[PDB]
RNA sequence: UAAGGUGAUAUGAACCGUUAUAACCGGCGAUUUCCGAAUGGGGAAACCCAGUGUGUUUCGACACACUAUCAUUAACUGAAUCCAUAGGUUAAUGAGGCGAACCGGGGGAACUGAAACAUCUAAGUACCCCGAGGAAAAGAAAUCAACCGAGAUUCCCCCAG
RNA sequence: AGGGUGACAGCCCCGUACACAAAAAUGCACAUGCUGUGAGCUCGAUGAGUAGGGCGGGACACGUGGUAUCCUGUCUGAAUA
RNA sequence: UUUUGUAUAAUGGGUCAGCGACUUAUAUUCUGUAGCAAGGUUAACCGAAUAGGGGAGCCGAAGGGAAACCGAGUCUUAACUGGGCGUUAAGUUGCAGGGUAUAGACCCGAAACCCGGUGAUCUAGCCAUGGGCAGGUUGAAGGUUGGGUAACACUAACUGGAGGACCGAACCGACUAAUGUUGAAAAAUUAGCGGAUGACUUGUGGCUGGGGGUGAAAGGCCAAUCAAACCGGGAGAUAGCU
RNA sequence: GUUUAUUAAAAACACAGCACUGUGCAAACACGAAAGUGGACGUAUACGGUGUGACGCCUGCCCGGUGCCGGAAGGUUAAUU
RNA sequence: UGAGCCUUGAUGGAAGUGUGGACGCCAGUCUGCAUGGCUUUAAUGUUUGAUGUUCUAACGUUGACCCGUAAUCCGGGUUGCGGACAGUGUCUGGUGGGUAGUUUGACUGGGGCGGUCU
RNA sequence: GCUUGACUGCGAGCGUGACGGCGCGAGCAGGUGCGAAAGCAGGUCAUAGUGAUCCGGUGGUUCUGAAUGGAAGGGCCAUC
């Protein structure tokens, strides 16, 4: 599924609206990517299906923390 | 993404400076290649003691 | 508790009981074929076939027990790669399916109304889905007030069509 | 109260008011035993990819309207008594 | 019943019996009636539970002006000789009724739109694996041997056995007619007719699903249903019509 | 040869043949939120789409309109800044 | 190669030998070459776009080999190819009967066509 | 010829419309023109020359201003 393994971001439904405001169902879905991440603390690469932001989080908090989560939460990975 | 260096490296190499690198440059090459590391405000003290 | 009983259509047969092991009622046990989440594999539900263990002064073949999957934990094992991982076996736990409404959540119509119809309405309704409890949810102010003050959430009547 | 009995029964029957009863198993309260759990004082700490913003939607009675406020798909991003 | 008008040859009714259509709730206003009266009445809730408590509140006693504001006046204008709205009549809460609002709002009736399901045991096409075609014709390529060429060509016999080839049963079709039309049959029967070694025909089993399938194409077929299947749901859709 | 099972078997559909056009393969194209599958265990003498319809003799003029193909200039033009 | 601040440009040992350029309406025997008691005419360090080359390290691989594994799925691994492209998310201009919802007046000597509508 | 009465505030009383509305009007107040003056003038000899509401623009306006001062926005007057 199109779920960001870091943020839990998933597709959400909203509307389209024309210039005449005609509503047509639609979905916003996240900017997923799947990415080889180096951990070093395990001498290995791990591919997380990750959103940008998901990346920007990993940048900030730093991988291992994020990996504490997921494992804390049960995410396969 | 400021990070601190480790070896020489590019038009910024210095064995331990606070640069401001582009993130992709950072978290895809330098760190996985061990040529820098994030400056997590804890890291800005170990290479700010020398 | 008891003088009468062996459910009903439902007589009959053969019985059982009367001062306490007749029946009947209640508490707790026992037995509880096969199918069905079905869980040993399969399958046209109630059937076909196994591996391993047990079992026979007639120790063959049959009968019985156990063997699904996932999760967590442990143990033992263990590639590409030596380390290490993935992988593999066993084990202990828990899950699975069903069920009236109420409840929270993910999705979410059109008829219809506008005396037509797009915005708007019907309506976050109907419906699909996931989940849980005896209730659910909500909740201990980054809330209101208006310079006076109040003091979580929830429900009822007002405020007011 | 009510039902039944060969027609309408306080006194025929079964009940009713009322007073009583549990060998066992259980719901609920307390009281403790066992397991798991933490209490207490001193000195600290005070929730950042967040608040806010841009784009797109959605929620708030409120249709973007002069539109506060809330939620976030997207790109951003503070102060810290 | 509907109509300008119906014995009407315009509708509806074979007959009887039973059932079958202006309701309910909450708001609002009017009439009646009752209580009290410049006042009337409580809501939830408490409850010794139709009591009693509870006056939060609602209506009325003041109007005028968009409003600030003023007030038996006020607004208009610089200002009214003025003018507009007001100042004189009582209100309010129950109970019964007439209207209206919101609801299915007097009852029955669509063709349809949306949602979730069930259907390829009919039929369309396709996939896989098995079966069928009496009898009789025609005589393609090729072959052989003579003739014939310099050798080929070519030619005659004989041989060979081609084809969405021929005639014709089974089998598959459905051109004509009559019969049948409350059938023997919700498409057949009888006499004739087409194909009949092929793009043939057939048994079993499989796959394709509803704005979707399949279609040698007719809008054909998708279970006697098809210009959007069937079952349940929204649902008492809506019906200015009968 | 096929067709409106059940009022139309035909001059309709199909057909071999013809032409245009797309497609360089992870093909175009189709089913599919996606994974994937068909196209094809094929590869331009292939495959899809469209029109025409054995064969014979042939298929003339018009690119202004609409469409398609090509066009690194310039004019106008979105979010963005 | 576009453009700011720092920078390689300018402003509020005298005199001898004296020669091209100056947007100089329309050409200075004047200055330097060895020697003599806080900018436009443009370019070095940057923070930043446009284009072109190169690289690998995200990302692709429906090439090859290896292991899980007797497995044309997936994953891991090595490697070749591709490579900041491709693809995807959000936003955005174009196209869009492929698909959907709808509109398409009334009068009227039937209706349509015509005419009419204040 | 001279001029701005094609004036501002009002309006007894009427006509005409289902209504929204439209029309006629002496007179009062302020200020103005022509006339010696009485006077006349609130557009044109009259009856066609037109468009509700909503949304919004503009100018004016101490009327409103979501704690308070402001402001936004609104109202009112004029106008598109
Ligand atoms: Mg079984
Ligand atoms: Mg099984
Ligand atoms: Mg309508
Ligand atoms: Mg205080
Ligand atoms: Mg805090
Ligand atoms: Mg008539
Ligand atoms: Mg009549
Ligand atoms: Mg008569
Ligand atoms: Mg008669
Ligand atoms: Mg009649
Ligand atoms: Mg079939
Ligand atoms: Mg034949
Ligand atoms: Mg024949
Ligand atoms: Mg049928
Ligand atoms: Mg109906
Ligand atoms: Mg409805
Ligand atoms: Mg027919
Ligand atoms: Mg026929
Ligand atoms: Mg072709
Ligand atoms: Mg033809
Ligand atoms: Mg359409
Ligand atoms: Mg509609
Ligand atoms: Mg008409
Ligand atoms: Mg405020």
């Amino acid at each position: 599924s199109r779920v960001c393994q870091v943020t839990g971001k998933r597709p959400v439904t909203g509307n389209n609206r024309s210039h005449a405001l005609n509503a047509t169902k639609r979905r916003f879905l996240p900017n997923l990517h799947s990415h080889r991440f180096w951990v070093e603390s395990e001498k290995r690469f791990v591919t997380l299906r990750v959103s940008a932001k998901g990346m920007r989080v990993i940048d900030k908090k730093g991988i291992d923390t994020v990996l504490a989560e997921l494992r804390a939460r049960g995410e396969k990975y | 993404m400021q990070v601190i260096l480790l070896d020489k490296v590019a038009n910024l190499g210095s064995l331990g400076d606070q640069v401001n690198v582009k993130a992709g440059y950072a978290r895809n090459f330098l760190v996985p290649q061990g040529k820098a590391v994030p400056a997590t405000k804890k890291n800005i003290e170990f290479f700010e003691a020398r």
